[PDB]
């Protein structure tokens, strides 16, 4: 009679209903943290580690989900971080609503294949519509779009200050790391910016360092802690007493030579450690270690020798200071070389006291003038959130510089698209007008959620927004009402272009494409079989 | 989801929802049909002259071997709400007609089995149920076309004996194939009311005593009770009985209310002793004054009465039960007398030889009445070599008595042996294509289901159902449809007119109607809410 | 047993008003632990630890570190005390009290249909005016005056239990900090963390405590034949051993001739001789190392009349170098005259309670010091050691930031009034939660007079009234009398840096904790 499958099998409307619930249980998490009027969450694990955040990415990475329909939304959020870098909240909210509306269509006997087909047509047209209603590139706005974009991205974060303190640090830090590659690629690799934390002064005393901040110490308390006009020697080999390899053994039948053989183990080390200093180097950076004999030669030479630093940071210093990293000897069976002419430079290398701890800064570097940001918070909870907030802000400004196009924020994009698609649904409305209209309606979840979190009348505030966007589409008298959004502080419409509310174009075009694919996939899981684990036999 | 909402809270609608089960779809319908297959597979094994017996073991360890579907299906331990209804189907047929205890289950099962393909074709479950009504009307209308009888219930009882032989032929009493057929006819026709065509089931009693053989079963024109003469030396033979039926104990009359007689003097003590002695004498002489020579009493006797019964040559028995004195008074033409002082000759019963029978080494002392005067009640006395054959013989004669009653109710008969079923299947097929609007598949399914009976009969008869059905169905079309059926030994030809295979018209009319209604009420269900474990 | 289909098995959620008021209530609860550890009349708290020890203190940070809480919001207030302990010295109790009040006033407004971002924004704006006001009421310090510096320290040890011996503790702290004022390259530093050693020895009385012009180590001489008293030693500091060890290799020496066994052993003795000849060329009196000294090495050292210390800790050897002026080397073969600790003073090995302590003191110009504490037991010694840590931090603070603010509650009242006078022109929804900050500031003089047993109506009413005038602005609380005295006569002055950080921490603490609307518990990490 039944299948002889040893697990549990559900078909029909059982799974079609469960996937809607599971998807909602995820959207319900991040809906409350949308916009500047949202509030933060505190996540506490089983053992007592407390994380403060409000971003959709960190929250969904930390919180465990079990239903296979919920993992889809978690993966969607992870993709947004990879492709864009920001905006990771609306992709879960919008994607969940696409499923909710599709469920209503399926229960009305609209064939799943006609729901999917209609959704793809609506997405493709939405991409066209937004690309025909763009505001301006970044040439007319100049630096104003960069300060505004930074403050826009901060509006929902702990560094959402009223002033321009952080916005200036972010925009200048990104512009200071301009590296042009072949064929006109003025890249801004924000991943190279070292962000430091310290529990110290208030937020408005954070530093922007011209140069690089290396999380290291001078070490032996006889070395100088400030060098002016330094030459930097980057190397990656161990400054230690010379060791033999396992394949070589010392077999002595004449003890008279024992003392000479033993002495050799220190003669090689003491000569090489001095010949790298005869080059004129002032600061020596190594990822290995410096033993007790070797420290003497760095101290007495008046050199700063920093040990046990990360390889990922030494490579960044060497590129920024113009140094070559020395790993071994060269010059085609030369005796000893040490590449004396390949030292880097810096105007100053100094160790400072940063919240009763030690940090060595390399100033200006004289080759590429890299940047580093050192954040100050009151406690560890703030410091971790501030680092996350800074990383996001650095990414948004990067994307604005690379993709020279801005769109209005404040829900203006979703409101405009919700009307354009309704006209498409009528014009091509044969059998799929229901799926196209529902796709368009799902777009309004963004100005709706923002109104709710702001404690505004959602049904009046958003309805008024649509009235302005409709007039400029049905009365073509150049009404110029298509860039109006919501002012969540007053409950009134605002002109987002004059208000300075800009968002990247890509955070909207890509979110629509990604949410569509996920929304389609979740609609084709009518049956579910789950097998019992091999635990009880 | 239940017990989990989108907000993380529990979601509870009904009590103990986690212990419930619901599955609708087409799975409720397939589960009902599949469960019915398990029922049909049981009863198909006991259909026809070669039908095999079942051994039923009761919860207390008692064992009886029977063929009667009413005794097989009533002893089931099936915990399924639809399979239980299949038993009720056999009950309704047993109560109204009393014959087709096997047939209605096999037919109803075939309708459910053939319906399986109709659901897989995408036909609405209810349209299937309605389609069976359109086809059933055709079979019923043609069933009443071919029918004839020459039974008058006077003397020409040949087709009536033949009907009893057809019914009994399926039972385990064929060693008395003729003897029990004649007993059944004589039992009913001597009590039936020809004016209204009514037969009172209480006028035929069935008794039995273990021992002897089936061939010793007799019809007694009278009553059989447990005889126990109060006086052990009382003569055991009355040649000409004048029977007094009395419902009063042979003891001094007492009031029904609280009495508490006050005795003070010795004259009071001694005087009562005399008065009580006289009461014993009067109550006996009041019987003799009526000419009575045999008393039958619901109550017992005093020791004083037994001596007076001896001296007055007045035999009597004791502690005869309610229904026994009721039947005796009717069978003998008498009346029940409340008291001794109300005795009169006009209320005495009249009967011939009164004797008790001793059986082997036992002390059963059973009554036999030889002669009676226009009695309207008979008793059947069943013998047998073991307890099982006697109890089955009771059911075997019961069926024979029932089909006789059915002919009295309605004297229209049909030809059996599958001839009626095959002819109906052919008739429905001819009209199934007039007109194939929507119901073409359903009406053909009905016609195919009707053949489950001659096919199961062929299998139990040892024949291939394809080789048998294709020949008979062809022969019934190539020539004017004869009453052509099937049999195991063929008896020469399969002409039901020459084999004398007789079945009642009203029997089959009920089998088709009741089976169809039962199928409908179990098809039109798509949700079963049965509870699971207690906790 | 078929399970219920769920997500996030065995997790809990709490959201809404149960969190908005819940987290504030948690902060209110923990805030009271040290409420009585603010004023000069504080009581001692006896804390028991699971190890079996006892801590007797009134230091706000030391008390809170010993309290284990379950509520995830209370843990945030513990972290606040951790930050303050490193940024400032005596900015402890007053920060936890004020931070709690910033949340208390928030609860009032949050329940009045105000969005958390309006309450948070109002507090962030108020900070700018509290910081601006403090800088306008400061007084410059001439840090070269001995008496001004001693008075500043006196004001920081009054609260603590060693105030009875203020005429001793103030001099200990002031000089100990001066001895660790470093300037070698182009950077001025005051190092009170690596070289400001406090050495406590049970026995004696607290009046015996002193600061040593040098260092001491709990070590004896390697050999009794070596000098225990050297007036003017030439000190050499070694990091290497004076032993012979098998090298980290696979050396295999075949013994084949009659003499081979004894010849190998002779060379081992010659190795020690080579080292002994190189470490005496500088004519040292004292050799201090970290690693073992062989018996043969001691033979030659005794002949040279050299005093040796065997196994000195790295933290002690680096401190000796700073006090005696010697250089630590790890290669005896490269010893030079420049390594010899000239300018060092007396070496003497003393016995304190039948335990040896080596003193290297009376140095010409040491850059490191040890504070020698004596007392009945670890009870008083632990109290003194911790209190001196605060006194040296407060001395260091004003030496780097020579600005004082009139303390004892005078600062908090002046700022509260400055906020009120500006608030009159806000003319918006933020006007009311802005003024609420000024009310929270008054908790400090309120708690100062409550802990003294004084009326909370008579003193605060009069004190607030006095701060309506622009002449004094220095009226505060006399924690000894229970009345109101102009701080210009009490002399209670507090570092500006501590006052600036106090307000910055209190406001930023609230910014974090007022944003939490949802607590998620029960998840595990991988």
């Amino acid at each position: 009679g039944p299948l002889s499958v040893f697990g549990d099998r559900s078909t029909g409307e059982t799974i079609r209903s469960q996937n809607v619930m599971a998807a909602a249980s995820i959207a319900n998490i991040v809906k409350s943290s949308l916009g500047p009027v949202g509030l933060d969450k505190m996540l506490v694990d089983d053992i007592g580690d407390v994380t403060i955040t409000n971003d959709g990415a960190t929250i969904l990475k930390l919180l465990e989900v079990e239903h296979p329909a919920a993992k889809v939304l978690c993966e969607l959020a992870d993709l947004q971080d990879k492709e864009v870098g920001d905006g990771t909240t609306s992709v879960v909210i919008i994607a969940a609503e696409l499923l909710k509306n599709a469920d209503e269509l399926v229960k009305q006997k609209i064939h799943p294949t006609s729901v999917i087909s209609g959704y793809r047509l609506a997405c493709k047209e939405a991409v066209r519509y937004i690309n025909e209603n763009l505001i301006v590139n970044t040439d007319e706005l100049g630096r104003d779009c960069l300060i505004n974009a930074a403050k826009t991205s901060m509006s929902s974060k702990i560094i959402g200050i009223n002033g321009d303190f952080f916005a200036n640090m972010v925009v200048d830090a990104v512009l200071a790391i301009k590296y042009t590659d072949i064929r006109g690629q003025p890249r801004y690799p924000v991943n190279s910016v070292n962000i430091l934390k310290a529990h110290g002064r208030s937020q408005m005393e954070s530093m922007l360092i011209s140069g690089y901040a290396l999380n290291c110490v001078v070490g032996s308390q006889g070395m100088p802690k400030r060098i002016v006009n330094a030459k930097i020697a980057c190397l990656d080999f161990s400054l230690q007493k010379t060791k033999m390899k396992l394949g070589v053994q010392v077999v002595i039948t004449d003890p008279e030579k024992l003392d000479q053989i033993r002495q050799r183990e220190s003669d090689i080390t003491k000569e090489r450690i001095q010949k790298i200093l005869a080059t004129g180097a002032n600061v020596i950076l190594t990822t290995g270690g410096i033993d007790d004999m070797c420290l003497k030669y760095f101290v007495e030479a008046g050199a700063m020798a920093v040990r046990r630093v990360l390889k990922r940071d030494l490579k960044r210093i060497a590129k920024a200071s113009g140094a070559t990293i020395l790993s071994t000897l060269a010059n085609l069976e030369g005796e000893e070389t040490f590449e004396a002419a390949m030292l880097g430079q810096a105007e100053e290398v100094v160790q400072e006291r940063i919240c009763d701890d030690e940090l060595i800064l390399i100033k200006n570097t004289k080759a590429r003038t890299s940047a580093s940001i050192i954040l100050r918070g009151a406690n560890d909870f703030m410091c971790d959130e501030m680092e996350r907030s800074l990383h996001d802000a650095l990414c948004v400004v990067k994307r604005v510089l690379e993709s020279k196009s801005v769109v209005p924020g404040g829900g203006a994009v979703e409101a405009a698209l919700s009307i354009y698609l309704e006209n498409y649904a009528t014009s091509m409305g044969s059998r799929e007008q229901l799926a196209i209209a529902e796709f368009a309606r799902s777009l309004l979840v963004i100005p709706n959620t923002l109104a709710v979190n702001a404690a505004q009348d959602s049904t009046d505030l958003v309805a008024k927004l649509r009235a302005f966007h409709n007039e400029a589409q049905v009365n073509p008298e150049r009404k110029n009402l298509k860039w109006i959004g919501l002012d969540l502080s007053n409950g009134k419409p605002r002109d987002n272009k004059q208000a300075g509310v800009f968002e990247p174009t890509i955070v909207k075009v890509k979110s629509l494409k990604f949410a569509t694919e996920a929304a389609i996939t979740i609609l084709r899981i009518d049956d579910l079989i789950k097998l019992h684990p091999e635990s009880k036999d | 989801t239940l017990a989990f909402d989108e907000y993380g809270r529990p979601f509870l609608i009904i009590k103990d929802q986690d212990r419930k089960s619901r599955l609708m779809g087409l799975e409720a319908l397939k589960s009902h049909i599949m469960a019915a297959k398990a029922v049909a597979n049981t009863m198909r094994t006991s259909l026809g002259p070669n039908g095999l017996d079942k051994m039923m073991v009761d919860k207390d360890g008692d064992v009886t071997v029977t063929n009667d579907g009413a005794t097989i299906l009533s002893m089931m331990d099936v915990d399924h709400q639809i399979a239980k209804l299949m038993v009720e189907l056999s009950k309704s047929q047993d109560d109204e007609i009393g014959d087709g205890t096997t047939g209605v289950v096999v037919l109803a099962g075939a309708l459910l089995e053939e319906a399986e393909q109709l659901l897989d074709r995408g036909i609405h479950p209810i349209r299937i149920a309605d389609g069976y009504e359109q086809a059933a009307r055709v079979a019923i209308e043609h069933l009443d076309k071919i029918s004839d009888s020459v039974l008058v219930d006077i003397k020409d009882t040949e087709p009536l004996i033949q009907t009893a032989k057809t019914t009994l032929g399926s039972k385990v009493v064929n060693s008395c194939h003729r003897q029990m057929a004649e007993i059944a006819v004589n039992a009913v026709l001597t009590v039936a009311d020809m004016e209204r065509r009514d037969v009172d089931f209480e006028l035929i009693k069935v008794e039995g005593k273990v021992g002897g053989r089936l061939e010793d079963t007799k019809l007694i024109k009278g009553v059989i009770v447990d005889k126990d003469f109060s006086h052990p030396q009382m003569p055991k033979k009355v040649e000409d009985a004048k029977i007094a039926i009395l419902t009063c104990p042979f003891e001094p009359p007492k009031p029904k209310t609280k009495h508490k007689l006050d005795v003070t003097s010795v004259e009071d003590y001694k005087a009562l002793q005399k008065y009580e002695k006289e009461k014993f004498e009067e109550m006996i002489q009041q019987i003799k004054e009526t000419g009575a020579n045999l008393a039958i009493c619901q109550w017992g006797f005093d020791d004083e009465a037994n001596h007076l019964l001896l001296q007055n040559n007045l035999p009597a028995v004791r502690w005869v039960g309610g229904p026994e004195i009721e039947l005796i008074a009717i069978a003998t033409g008498g009346r029940i007398v409340p008291r001794f002082s109300e005795l009169t000759a006009e209320k005495l019963g009249f009967a011939g030889l009164v004797q008790e029978i001793s059986f082997g080494t036992t002390k059963d002392k059973m009554l036999v009445i030889e002669q009676c005067k226009n009695s309207r009640a008979v008793t059947i006395f069943i013998r047998g070599g073991n307890k099982m054959i006697i109890e089955e013989a009771k059911r075997s004669l019961h069926d024979a008595l029932c089909v006789i009653r059915n002919l009295i109710r309605d004297n229209r008969v049909v030809y059996g042996g599958g001839a009626a079923e095959i002819s109906c299947a052919l008739a429905v097929s001819q009209e199934a294509d007039k007109c194939p609007t929507l119901e073409q598949y359903a009406m053909r399914a009905f016609a195919d289901a009707l053949e489950v009976i001659p096919m199961a009969l062929s299998e139990n008869s040892g024949m291939n159902p394809i080789q048998t059905m294709t020949e008979v169905r062809a022969r019934q079309v190539k020539e004017m449809n004869p009453a052509l059926g099937i049999d195991c030994l063929h008896k020469g030809t399969n002409d039901m007119k020459q084999q004398h295979v007789i079945e009642t018209l009203i029997g089959k009319k009920q089998q088709i109607s009741l089976a169809t209604q039962m199928v409908r009420m179990i098809l039109k269900i798509d949700d079963i809410r049965k509870p699971g474990e207690s906790e | 047993h078929r399970p219920v289909l769920v997500l996030s098995q065995n997790t809990k959620r709490e959201s809404g008003r149960k969190v908005q008021s819940g987290n504030i209530n948690a902060a209110k609860t923990i805030a009271d632990i040290i409420r009585t550890c603010l004023g000069p009349k504080s009581m001692m708290k006896m804390l028991l630890d699971p190890m079996g020890g006892i801590v007797m203190t009134n230091d706000g940070n030391a008390i809170l570190r010993e309290i284990q809480v379950q509520h995830p919001a209370a843990k945030s207030m513990i972290e606040i005390s951790r930050t303050q302990d490193e940024e400032v010295g005596d900015g402890t109790t007053s920060v936890i009290i004020l931070a709690g009040e910033m949340l208390s006033v928030a609860e009032h407004f949050l329940e009045q249909q105000m969005h958390p971002t309006v309450v948070i924004s109002a507090y962030r704006k108020a900070l700018d005016d509290m910081i601006s006001t403090l800088k306008k009421i400061s007084i410059p310090v001439d840090i070269s005056d001995s008496d001004m510096m001693l008075n500043i320290i006196n004001s920081s040890i009054t609260t603590k239990a060693i105030s009875r011996w203020s005429s001793l503790a103030c001099n200990i702290a002031l000089d100990a900090v001066k001895m660790v004022q470093f300037e070698e390259n182009g950077r001025k530093e005051i190092d009170i963390k690596k070289y400001a050693r406090v050495e406590k020895i049970p026995g004696g009385i607290i009046e015996d405590s002193c600061v040593l012009r040098g260092v001491m180590i709990n070590k004896d001489v390697t050999h009794p034949r070596m000098r225990r008293y050297i007036k003017n030693p030439r000190i050499v500091l070694l990091d290497s051993s004076l032993e012979y060890k098998k090298g980290e290799s696979q050396t295999d020496i075949e013994i084949t001739r009659e003499e081979d066994f004894t010849r190998i052993l002779q060379m081992e003795e010659e190795y020690i001789q080579q080292l002994c000849e190189d470490i005496i060329q500088l004519k040292p009196d004292v050799v201090i190392t970290e690693k073992g000294i062989s018996d043969l090495a001691q033979h030659y050292l005794m002949r040279a009349n050299i005093t040796a210390i065997r196994r000195v800790r790295k933290t002690d050897n680096n401190r000796i170098a700073r006090a005696c002026g010697a250089r630590i080397v790890s290669r005896p073969e490269e010893l030079r005259e420049d390594d010899v600790g000239t300018g060092a003073g007396l070496l003497e090995i003393k016995k304190i309670g039948d335990e040896y302590f080596t003193f290297i003191t009376d140095c010409k110009d040491p850059k490191a010091c040890t504070i020698l504490l004596r007392g009945a037991s670890k009870e008083i010694l632990s109290e003194v050691e911790r209190n001196l840590q605060d006194a040296m931090q407060v001395c260091r603070n004003v030496l780097l930031d020579p600005q004082l603010v009139p303390g004892g509650g005078a600062s908090e009242m002046a700022v509260a009034h400055a906020l009120t006078e500006k608030s009159k022109a806000m003319t918006g929804v933020e006007q009311w939660p802005y003024r609420a900050v000024a009310q929270a500031l008054e908790v400090i003089p309120r708690t100062l007079i409550q802990n003294c047993g004084a009326s909370t109506i008579r003193l605060l009413t009069s004190l607030r009234a006095k701060h309506t005038q622009e002449n004094c602005e220095t009226w505060g609380v006399n924690g000894e009398t229970g009345t109101l005295v102009d701080m210009k006569e009490l002399g209670i002055w507090e570092p500006l840096a501590v006052k600036l950080q106090t307000y910055k921490t209190a406001v930023e603490t609230a910014v974090l904790l007022l944003r939490i609307d949802d607590i998620v518990s029960g998840h595990k990490k991988k």
